[PDB]
């Protein structure tokens, strides 16, 4: 059960879903909880007097806030989600998160067409970190730009590829995926000649 | 107090480095088709009144500090 | 005897006069006509009032006053019945067409057939005597019509539910208020009605066409007049409920544009694939079909044709037909342009424009393409392009047209958009169209973001008509929370239309997390719903929203477009933003969006007149001078490019016009190749760019258009009947006129620019400094407008920032649901409705106040071309054609770049009105209007004459005020300020030589007397206006440099300033000295609240004060905490007994409420002819609103203060506004004094300009020494009379007295801390002191009298000592003082450090021992414990300190005590002890977690109360921890300031409380009926009984925030400082 935090029903229903999942075994991830720390002190306080279920798990997502509680800081494990730190771990990260089945489709080429878009994405990010020379501003080049480009990918590659187990390297869509990744995907964030 | 005899100090140092004098450009009715002249006499402009009222400031915080003169409300803003 | 025949005219009027009944489908006759009676009640009253100016009126006055009561009586009830009617009509159609609303809601449909039952039989009742006079003569009509108001309001009120299900039914009701359901529902029989409610459902459907009986919907027709007719019409006779024909009208809608668009197509297939087109068959095809059709049909052609030749040329050896279609497209674009270049009708001239834009778009398409060599039609450079394929042979009509961009495919919506405005498909709405497309295809939103002026919103409204969607903008705001949002979601979801949400970062945060579940649930149900396996025969793709099932419709998207530079804005969550794909648009190509906009108007030169305006553009922003006002982006080309066009047209015609008038002689084409285009283009750019310049720039950008543009000149127009006009118009407003160089005439060209900016922009900003004739030049404007066109023009005036933004633009009940419409949203939803005809008057909405993001970033999408009023309900108003919003403001230093550029702008400096004019209005006002409401008359030309050469250019004023500008004030100079209070004080000279009239009717003034007066007072108001809020050296300083400038005689007094004399009225200078003289105050009078001693300062600004109040001016007084403002002001009020003071104490979370509750007790409202007025419950009495502290109200991060925005409209103004209504009040007989300490104080802000020029301000310093000296050696001779031997030493110890204060004073400062001020408080408190010691005693040596002195100065300047070094500071120099002017006395006997006097060991005050007190205390203790707290106390010294000032100040009135110490220090247990030990009952507030304002505010009832009607004394004891809110803090403010807080007790308890003070007045023997009378009795109860102890701990920064949250903690309690134990 997924819950946005941030409204009066929002919190009824984070409440009542809580309640339930600790009975019966479910997981309940609140999304922003950062917006709300009187009601995260609340939480904690309501979460260090419960026995719930063995398989209940309370999963909150939050960006860095000094304004958390401490005591929930405290009474959780917490993880940290951060730009991955070099090219490697940048590219082992994109390869864990797009799933096997979804490379290995019947053109053999979109392993290739996959490789490159991780290391483009992986270059780019690495980039990131280097404001002024790498880039010229902090672009929030991230997750969502590499689902894109993935979905892009495997659509011009299903189209120019009507189920052929092999495509040769000239017929593959360079210019559309090019474009698609200059203009709209990636070059959407960008602001600067 | 020590702070006032740094600030004192260091706002009487600043008035030295600054300079003083900084005049504004005069207009002609020939100097206002040069487009060098529309924007040289922009950037006097500014200069001299930034200078002004950087200069103005800078002498009233030496006044504060030796006690000349009564701290106010913007003073107290600027020597925070 | 004219206005006899006129009076019988009227009488035969409406004598003759019935009301116009028409039947009402056979259920009674309503009223109709209500326009004519309006107009003829208006006339007529215009006519009396007309009768009243003359004097032969009073032969019939009492009958002539009679006619307008009658009259009144008319428009009154007319002002209901209308408004009564109306929403009966509807009601009924909800109530009786409706067969479950009898169901659902039953007891409100039973108070309905019992109210319809009255209405009919009111309504037989007029059918049987239609005369409007019988009508008026019905017992108890006006009540009845009333009652029956409410009872209909309270119903349609009641029918939320039904409108929610109705909305249900017929999805688009979603985008329609209640209020337009409702009429939509009940008047659904008769279709007329609905005509104005189909702009808010529709696109561009703006009304029906139907037949003669209104029976069969023909087809539907546009704002602009164009129709498309239904091939299958829609019967309403088959579907007699109105969401059945609604959505059958709908239908029918697309499916015969998707026809018309089928035949199109295939009459267009003949224009492409053929080398010449004939330009009549082309222009016949053009007229033949809608905009939307044509442009539809020539994308469709082209792209065919391309894709024709992309199959050809898919060979690559092959030929190139693309030549052959960039042919086409070249032939049809000249045939286009040759179209253009003469005259057409205008639907066809914007078909002719919209065209060209896209077939320019098209050859720049094919050039790339040809350019590329692109051979096949599966190239990305061909499929990145948006593409247009017709099938046909596809049955379903709505599904023949696929729009297609890379893989994305579309299907054309067919929603009917009219005439729309069409964007330059540039590089950048090309790149915006491929990313939203691509947003579009993967079910994601879009965000295109970037500065303002960039395309953002255009683009997305563009690409949603391209696709034929209905595209609903939202103008977001922090008030579109989760469940407006949701209900928004849920609306467009149902119908399947766009939503651009414009400012989505405006919105919360946490709201901005909580919409992102709705909008990903939305994008889920919409991507199952693109899935092929889903079938339409299933079941409908739904979400949930808000808890429901809602339907989900394919052609439904959501866009956010922002602006991620503004500071402050919210940051979309992470969750959020992977919703939507962002798309940078940042920089537009303004060069092509001009070149293509001018080639379309018609412009021979287009490309030059881009190459040349583009970079002017350019030069213009980086040359000009830097302002905050200034705008040259794309939202300011687009301006000029469009009144180019405008001009051109405007040229052509008048070019014909002079042909047709001199021979015959007309040719297009001469007339377009001899045509100025160049000095079109310069007069546009000019008449948008001029009014904005400031002085210096408009030389510069002349030379720069004769840089760019070298050789066209720009000679503006001579308005003559409009310059005429405002001539009339400044004469009969006493205003000066000036044609050019002459004076006023930079004024009456800033009002033409204003005029000009009128008649392009419907958002206006008059920006320029306070007092630059901003509102008397559009004040003029609208009169002359008035006077010119014969169109009535009406202004609302609001302060948006003296109410909340909720009052402003209205309020969404987070419970109900329910809509409460702010002050703008009512005014402009009353103009749109036009209940009385507000449609044809012209409306001007001028935002007088100041800017600020936070509500003026509301009406983006107003003041732009959405022309939209978004409300969060869902609600759209348009602007009305004949709706201008104006913004009156002083500065825009806290406006971003949205605002700036959506509106036009006239920069008014403080040049453009001469201190001349000003001189010339106030002479003429003096000249003209009497001051008496003639001799005084007389009076006044006489003066004006006398006064003539010193009002003149290089005069003694201008001179005068130039050099009083030179000086320091206390605060900040404005020119109108000093010439307000010069004219207040020269109409109370001549006021003053009235009053010396009448007091000698045998002989009044001559012309020499008045002469000598007038000149010398004039010097004298000049001297006092002119310097008097600055300290004495700079009135000395003013009065030296008018001797020596003047020409009038003067004081030949070698030393003594001007500013020391007076002028007598018998027109000689005599000192001020003469009327002080040296009293004796009587010994029970020593030292009392209301005793003044007469000093020079005193007396002088009395007088002053006595001048402003006398005029009704208000005023302020700023100085020193403790100078005297308000013993000066009392003095002064006490000689105008006809003035009762009122007095308010601002703080900083003070609001406008606290001067509401303050009209609510001491006045009240009524209803009169004029509207509401606001006027003192007391007849006769001028109310005087004395507020305290008026710079400490918090100043928020825009720099405004908003109690005091209120003041300032209710003076500038006169009134203010009922949020509660939203209705104008007119304040009567009230007027303000305000009292400040100086603005470099801290906590005290410096009051605006804007404020500041309506008030004169007096600067009250403190006391000299001498003058102190005088007052409390006075104090101190009446004092010394009880015992005689001290009479010798009056003039020592005073001197003493003063010795010590000023050392302390000098000393002890606010540096240190923020409680060190001392003021000739003190020494009233020291002389009071001393007096209640030795009032008792009969005799006593000096030793004691010494003693008494010195525990006086312990008990005032040491008690709020902080450190113990300060401390032993002041007991050394007491010692050292008393030493120094006492000499030759028992310095042991007089001075043996514990100094204890108490009243406890005996009956009189007297010095006590430390061991018998300490003996005292520990019996009183004991019993203490036994009775009252058994928690036992260890005494040591200071404890018998603590206790001795706790009881002082326990015996005085109104004595509170501040008590600041650490935690546990006993500040509570000795406080309580010594309040058993006087007899005081203790009260403590029971602070709890649930502890709320209303808790605090019962509990003060409860005490006020008890201390006030009881005669019960009570400490009420209260800790800084009880303070939970601010509230507390202000109501204590109030409490222990006034001694009764103004909106405490209301309604019931208000008169439970009379109830008990009558009681309690009644046991106290006194006789008090009145409510004044027992209000002024239980207030001083309350100060006499009621004693506050406030405690807090010693917090550094605490203490300086209290001493402005709650300045009467430092003013009205006794600060004690326990601090630690040592
Ligand atoms: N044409 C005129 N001739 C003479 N006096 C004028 C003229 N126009 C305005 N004034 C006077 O000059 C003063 C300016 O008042 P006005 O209301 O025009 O100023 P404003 O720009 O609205 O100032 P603020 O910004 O404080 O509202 C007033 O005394 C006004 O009556
Ligand atoms: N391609 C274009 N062709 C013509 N006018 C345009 C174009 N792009 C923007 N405009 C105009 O620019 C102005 C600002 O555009 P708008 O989208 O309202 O701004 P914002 O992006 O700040 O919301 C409007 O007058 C709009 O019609
Ligand atoms: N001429 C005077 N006669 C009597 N009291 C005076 C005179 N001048 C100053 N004072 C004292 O000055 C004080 C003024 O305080 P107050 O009236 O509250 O002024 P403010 O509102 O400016 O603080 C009073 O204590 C008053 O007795
Ligand atoms: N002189 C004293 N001798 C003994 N106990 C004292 C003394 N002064 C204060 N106390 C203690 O203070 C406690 C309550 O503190 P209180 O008087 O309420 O101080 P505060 O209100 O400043 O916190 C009492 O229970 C008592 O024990």
């Amino acid at each position: 059960t997924s819950i946005a935090i941030g409204s009066a029903e929002g919190f009824n229903q984070a409440d009542k879903a809580i309640n339930t999942a600790v009975k019966s075994g479910r997981w309940v991830m609140l999304k922003n909880v950062h917006l709300a720390p009187g009601w995260l002190m609340q939480l904690e306080k309501k979460l260090h007097s419960l026995q719930p279920h063995a398989c209940f798990r309370l999963f909150l997502t939050m960006e860095i806030n000094p304004k958390v509680p401490v005591n929930l800081l405290r009474a959780g494990r917490i993880f940290v989600f951060e730009p991955p730190p070099g090219v490697k771990a940048n590219m082992l990260r994109t390869f864990s998160s797009i799933p096997v089945s979804r490379i290995c489709k019947s053109p053999n080429e979109r392993a290739r067409l996959y490789f490159l878009l991780a290391w483009f994405h992986a270059i780019i990010q690495e980039r990131l970190r280097y404001a002024p020379l790498g880039w010229s501003k902090k672009y929030e080049f991230g997750e969502s730009d590499l689902r894109s480009a993935c979905d892009t990918v495997d659509t011009w590659l299903d189209d120019t590829a009507k189920g052929r187990q092999n495509i040769s390297p000239d017929k593959i869509p360079w210019s559309a995926l090019k474009t698609l990744m200059a203009q709209s995907i990636y070059g959407g964030r960008v602001d600067n000649e | 107090p020590a702070w006032m005899r740094t600030l004192h100090t260091t706002a009487s140092n600043w008035l030295h480095l600054i300079p003083q004098t900084l005049s504004h450009l005069k207009r002609t009715v020939e100097n206002i088709k040069d487009p060098l002249f529309r924007f040289f006499e922009r950037e006097v402009k500014m200069g001299a009144k930034l200078l002004q009222d950087v200069r103005q400031d800078l002498a009233d915080v030496v006044q504060v500090c030796e006690g000349k003169k009564k701290q106010t409300n913007y003073l107290r803003t600027l020597i925070n | 005897m004219a206005l006899e025949e006129f009076l019988k005219q009227i009488r035969e009027v409406w004598n003759t006069y019935e009301l116009d009944l028409v039947n009402y489908q056979n259920k009674c006759r309503l009223i109709r006509g209500w326009d004519d009676l309006f107009n003829k009640v208006k006339e007529h009253i215009n006519s009396v009032s007309a009768m009243k100016l003359s004097p032969y009126y009073k032969v019939f006055e009492e009958d002539a006053l009679s006619w307008e009561d009658k009259l009144n009586r008319i428009m009154a009830l007319f002002d209901v019945w209308i408004d009564v009617q109306r929403r009966w009509v509807y009601l009924e159609g909800i109530f009786t067409g409706s067969a479950d609303i009898k169901h659902l809601l039953p007891v409100e449909t039973q108070r309905f057939q019992s109210i319809s039952t009255e209405f009919l039989a009111l309504m037989k009742k007029v059918s049987k005597s239609p005369l409007v006079m019988d009508v008026l003569n019905i017992q108890g009509v006006q009540r009845s019509l009333e009652r029956l108001a409410d009872l209909l309001g309270k119903i349609q009120k009641a029918l939320g539910e039904y409108l929610e299900r109705e909305r249900s039914s017929f999805p688009r009701f979603y985008f329609v208020g209640d209020e337009d359901l409702l009429e939509i529902i009940g008047n659904s029989k008769n279709v007329a009605k609905l005509q104005k409610h189909f702009k808010k459902m529709f696109a561009g459907v703006s009304s029906i066409i139907l037949n003669e009986d209104n029976s069969v919907v023909l087809g539907i027709s546009s704002r602009e007049g164009e129709e498309v007719m239904f091939k299958t019409p829609v019967s309403i006779t088959e579907h007699p409920k109105i969401n059945e024909w609604l959505t059958l009208v709908e239908k029918e809608m697309r499916v015969t544009l998707a026809k018309l668009l089928a035949e199109s197509v295939t009459e267009v297939e003949i224009f492409g694939k053929a080398t010449s087109i004939d330009p009549n068959t082309y222009i016949t095809w053009i007229d033949k079909y809608q905009a939307q059709l044509v442009v539809l049909s020539a994308q469709i052609a082209w792209s065919e044709n391309v894709e024709t030749a992309l199959s050809s040329m898919g060979g690559g050896g092959d030929a190139a037909p693309l030549h052959s279609v960039l042919s086409n497209v070249e032939v049809t674009l000249n045939v286009l342009a040759d179209s253009v270049l003469m005259e057409q009708p205008p639907l066809r001239r914007r078909k002719l424009e919209h065209l060209i834009t896209e077939l320019v778009h098209q050859r720049d398409v094919t050039r790339s393409l040809i350019k590329s060599k692109i051979d096949n039609a599966k190239s990305f450079e061909w499929l990145s392009q948006m593409r247009f394929y017709f099938d046909p042979k596809q049955t379903d009509v709505l599904q023949q047209l696929s729009i297609q961009m890379a893989n994305a495919k579309f299907n054309y919506g067919f929603e009917y958009l009219g005439v729309q405005d069409k964007l330059v498909q540039t590089p950048l709405t090309d790149r915006c169209y491929l990313t939203m497309t691509q947003a579009l295809e993967a079910r994601l939103g879009g965000s295109p973001f970037g500065p303002a002026g960039t395309g953002k919103t255009e683009s997305v409204k563009a690409l949603g008509h391209q696709l034929g969607r209905f595209v609903l903008v939202f103008n977001c705001d922090e008030t579109f929370d989760f469940q407006a949002m949701g209900r928004i979601f849920v609306g467009l979801c149902q119908v399947g239309a766009w939503g651009c949400f414009d400012e989505f970062n405006r919105l919360e945060e946490r709201m901005l997390s909580a919409v992102s579940q709705q909008v990903q649930c939305i994008q889920e149900a919409l991507r199952e719903h693109s899935n092929p396996n889903y079938d339409k025969t299933s079941a409908p793709i739904t979400c949930e929203l808000l808890n429901k099932q809602v339907k989900v419709s394919p052609d439904m998207a959501i866009f956010i477009t922002m602006n991620p530079g503004y500071a402050g804005r919210s940051n979309l969550p992470d969750n959020l933003k992977k919703l939507f794909r962002s798309l940078a648009m940042t920089k537009p190509d303004r060069q092509l969006i001009a070149q293509v906009m001018l080639y379309s108007q018609g412009f021979r030169t287009a490309e030059v007149l881009a190459n040349k305006i583009v970079p002017f553009f350019k030069l213009c922003d980086e040359q000009l001078s830097s302002q905050s006002h200034y705008d040259f982006g794309l939202r300011a080309l687009k301006s000029v490019l469009v009144s180019a066009g405008n001009v051109k047209r405007e040229r052509i015609q008048k070019i014909k016009r002079e042909k047709e008038e001199r021979g015959e002689a007309v040719d297009e084409g001469e007339i377009a190749e001899n045509l100025p285009e160049q000095e079109i283009l310069i007069q546009s750019v000019c008449e948008t760019m001029v009014p904005k310049l400031v002085a210096e720039d408009i030389p510069l950008l002349f030379s720069l258009l004769s840089d760019v543009f070298p050789g066209v000149q720009y000679h503006r127009g001579e308005m003559t009947a409009l310059r005429e006009e405002l001539k009339k118009v400044c004469q009969e407003m006493y205003l000066t006129y000036g044609d050019g160089e002459e004076v006023g005439g930079m004024w009456v060209e800033k009002v033409l620019q204003l005029y000009q900016i009128t008649q392009i922009n419907h958002g206006l900003m008059m920006v320029g400094p306070s007092g630059s004739g901003k509102s008397m030049a559009w004040r003029v404007l609208l009169k002359a407008l008035e006077r010119l066109e014969g169109v009535e023009g009406v202004a609302h005036i609001i302060d948006p920032k003296a109410i909340s933004k909720d009052h402003l633009y209205g309020t969404l009940d987070p419970n109900t649901r329910e809509w409460t419409d702010g002050l703008f949203t009512h005014v402009l939803r009353k103009i749109i409705d036009s209940v009385r005809g507000e449609l044809q008057k012209r409306q001007w909405i001028v935002f007088d106040g100041d800017v600020d993001p936070e509500w003026v970033e509301n009406l983006n999408s107003v003041l732009d071309d959405n022309k939209l009023l978004t409300l969060p309900n869902g609600e759209r108003l348009s602007l009305p054609p004949n709706v201008r919003i104006m913004f009156e403001v002083q500065d825009l230093k806290y406006a971003t770049l949205a605002t700036v550029s959506r509106c036009g702008m006239v920069w008014f400096s403080e040049d453009v009105l001469s201190t001349d004019m000003i001189f010339n209005n106030f002479l003429a006002r003096l000249r003209s209007i009497p001051l008496d409401e003639s001799p005084m008359l007389q009076i006044q030309r006489d003066a004006a004459t006398i006064m003539q050469p010193y009002f003149t250019s290089n005069g003694l004023v201008t001179k005068a005020l130039e050099h009083a500008f030179q000086l320091e004030h206390i605060m900040d100079l404005t020119r109108l300020r000093c010439l307000g209070s010069l004219f207040s004080m020269l109409h109370q000279a001549c006021r003053n030589v009235a009053q010396y009239n009448a007091n000698h009717p045998d002989f009044p003034m001559q012309i020499e007397q008045l002469e000598r007066y007038i000149q010398r007072y004039l010097v004298y108001a000049i001297l006092w206006s002119l310097s008097g809020d600055s300290r004495l050296k700079m009135r000395a300083e003013l009065g030296e440099y008018i001797r020596r400038i003047t020409t009038v005689p003067l004081p030949t007094a070698p030393n003594i300033p001007i500013i020391d004399y007076e002028v007598s009225i018998s027109g000689e200078w005599s000192p001020w000295q003469a009327k002080v003289p040296q009293i004796e105050v009587e010994t029970h009078k020593v030292a009392a609240p209301d005793v003044v001693v007469p000093t020079l300062d005193t007396v002088r600004h009395e007088a002053l004060l006595y001048t402003w109040l006398a005029e009704h001016k208000p005023l302020v007084l700023c100085g020193p905490p403790g100078s005297g403002k308000t013993m000066t002001l009392f003095s002064a009020l006490r000689a105008l007994p006809d003035m009762e003071v009122v007095g308010l104490n601002f703080s900083s979370a003070t609001t406008p409420e606290l001067l509401l509750k303050t009209f609510d007790h001491y006045c009240e409202y009524r209803r009169t002819p004029n509207g509401v007025v606001l006027a003192p419950v007391q007849l006769g009495k001028w109310l005087v609103l004395f507020c305290d502290e008026i710079n400490l109200p918090d100043m928020d991060k825009y720099g405004t203060q908003r109690v005091i925005s209120f003041i300032r409209q209710m003076v500038e103004h006169g009134g203010f506004y009922r949020t509660s209504d939203q209705t104008w009040v007119k304040l009567e007989r009230i007027q303000f004094v305000g009292a400040c300490n100086p603005p470099t104080d801290p906590g005290r802000k410096p009051l605006s300009h804007r404020f500041l020029r309506h008030v004169p301000v007096v600067y009250v310093d403190y006391p000299g020494p001498a003058s102190l000296t005088q007052i409390y050696g006075t104090f101190n001779r009446a004092m010394l009379r009880l015992i005689p031997s001290l009479r010798t030493y009056a003039e020592p110890l005073t001197a003493a007295m003063v010795e010590f204060y000023t050392m302390s004073q000098e000393r002890f400062t606010q540096d240190t801390q923020p409680h060190y001020i001392y003021s000739p408080r003190e020494m009233t408190r020291w002389v009071r002191g001393i007096f209640e010691a030795l009032r008792p005693l009969e005799t006593l040596p000096v030793e004691g009298l010494i003693r008494i002195w010195a525990h006086e100065a312990l008990r005032l300047f040491q008690d709020r000592l902080v450190e113990d070094e300060e401390r032993r500071w002041t007991d050394e120099n007491i010692d050292t003082v008393a030493l120094k002017h006492f000499p030759n006395i028992d310095r042991e006997k007089a001075m043996s450090r514990p100094i204890l006097y108490s009243n406890w060991l005996s009956k009189d005050y007297i010095p006590v021992d430390q061991e018998e007190l300490r003996d005292y205390v520990k019996a009183r203790l004991k019993v203490f414990y036994e009775e009252e707290l058994d928690v036992p106390l260890v005494l040591f010294n200071e404890v018998l300190d603590h206790v001795l000032r706790i009881d002082r100040i326990f015996r005085q009135p109104q004595g509170h005590l501040l008590l600041i110490g650490v935690s546990g220090a006993g500040k509570t247990t000795l406080s309580r002890f010594v309040a058993w030990m006087n007899g005081l009952s203790v009260y403590q507030i029971k602070v709890h977690r649930k502890y709320t304002g209303e808790d605090f505010d019962e509990d003060l009832r409860t005490v006020l109360r008890r201390s006030g009607c009881k005669n019960e004394k009570i400490a009420f004891i209260m800790d800084e921890s009880n303070v939970l809110d601010s509230g507390f803090l202000e109501r204590m403010n109030t409490l222990l300031a006034n001694g009764e807080v103004p909106g405490l007790f209301e309604g019931d308890e208000y008169a439970t409380l009379m109830t008990q003070c009558k009681e309690g007045a009644q046991k106290e023997g006194l006789m008090l009926d009145s409510h004044e009378e027992l209000y002024k009795w239980f207030t001083s109860q309350v100060i006499r009984n009621l004693h506050v102890v406030f405690t807090m701990n010693p917090s550094s920064e605490g203490l300086k925030d209290r001493a402005a949250t709650s300045p009467a903690l430092f003013n009205r309690c006794v600060l004690n400082w326990f601090g630690d134990w040592s």
